[PDB]
């Protein structure tokens, strides 16, 4: 649906303090 | 019990 | 959790909490699927070893939350439940197999900035994401130490190695089963622990920029203890069970 979009980030465009270190494991 | 009550 | 730091706000809009009446106090995480269905741990709720069995009537759920013990006032909503559905072959007498349960709210949730729902694998997504290396995230209000937190906690830890995992532990270890922790000689640490169970385990898909649900605080022997790692029951593994759930109720 409009599943794991936060409204408060992926919604904005706006990134949190660490999820770039998950993206980059993968 | 740490908690606060609820309405 | 152990090791972890303080939740931005909103971080985790489908963190939900287990809630009991008397003697209020907080029984476990989890995490908000749709608008009526919430998916926790099965030993939230029932556990005989423990004498640990819950029923509709002495939980609630509070959603939108931050502070652990504060009634946040016009986000959090609390909500009653319908029925709770434990998982038929859910192995309490050995291994916590299975460990995975679905909650019915009495009532659908009305979304917001604080409140959203994550999303539940598929084939090709849990096929992608859970690969030893990959980071994952757990957030819960539980144990800082093997005190509480004021508010909720975050940690990022990597999915391990099947052998591995096996090898740390004397307990039987099932394909409804993924390890994640950092191994002794890797310098990081941190782990879930009492308080955190029924809490997600997600990841962030690199293709749709989404957020899934790929496992349930599960278990552990103490927590981020050397030589230790976490155990989360692998929800892909246990998708068409939820499904079913959903189709017949
Ligand atoms: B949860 O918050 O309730 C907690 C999360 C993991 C702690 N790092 N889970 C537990 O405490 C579970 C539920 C009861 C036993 N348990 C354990 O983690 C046991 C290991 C175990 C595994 C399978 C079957 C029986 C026991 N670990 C400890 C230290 O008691």
């Amino acid at each position: 649906a409009d599943c794991g979009l936060r409204p408060l980030f992926e919604k904005k465009s706006l990134e949190d303090k660490t999820e770039r270190e998950l993206l980059e494991s993968y | 019990g740490d908690f606060e009550e609820i309405p | 959790i152990v090791e972890g730091s303080d939740a931005e706000i909103g971080m985790s809009p489908w963190q939900v909490m287990l809630f009991r009446k008397s003697p209020q106090e907080l029984l476990c995480g989890a995490s908000l699927i749709s608008d009526r269905w919430v998916l926790t741990a099965a030993h939230c709720l029932l556990y005989p070893p423990w004498d640990k069995n819950f029923t509709e009537n002495d939980l609630l759920v509070r959603i939108g939350k931050h502070s652990r013990t504060r009634y946040e006032r016009n986000i959090e909503k609390i909500s009653m439940l319908e029925k709770i559905y434990i998982h038929p072959r859910y192995n309490w007498r050995e291994n916590l197999d299975r460990d995975i349960a679905l909650m019915k709210l009495k009532k659908p949730v009305a979304f917001s900035d604080y409140i959203h729902p994550v999303c539940l694998p598929d084939r090709e997504t849990a096929a992608s994401l859970l690969q030893a290396g990959y980071k994952g995230r757990v957030t819960g209000w539980g144990n800082l130490k093997e005190g509480q937190p004021s508010v909720l906690q975050v940690v990022n830890l990597p999915i391990v190695e099947r052998p591995v995992c096996k090898d740390s532990t004397r307990i039987r270890i099932t394909d409804n089963m993924f390890c994640a922790g950092y191994k002794p000689d890797e310098g990081k640490r941190g782990d879930a622990c009492e308080g955190d169970s029924g809490g997600p385990f997600v990841m962030k898909s690199p293709f749709n920029n989404r957020w899934y649900q790929m496992g349930i605080v599960s278990w552990g022997e103490g927590c981020d203890r050397d030589g230790k790692y976490g155990f989360y029951t692998h929800v892909f593994r246990l998708k068409k069970w939820i499904q079913k759930v959903i189709d017949q109720f």
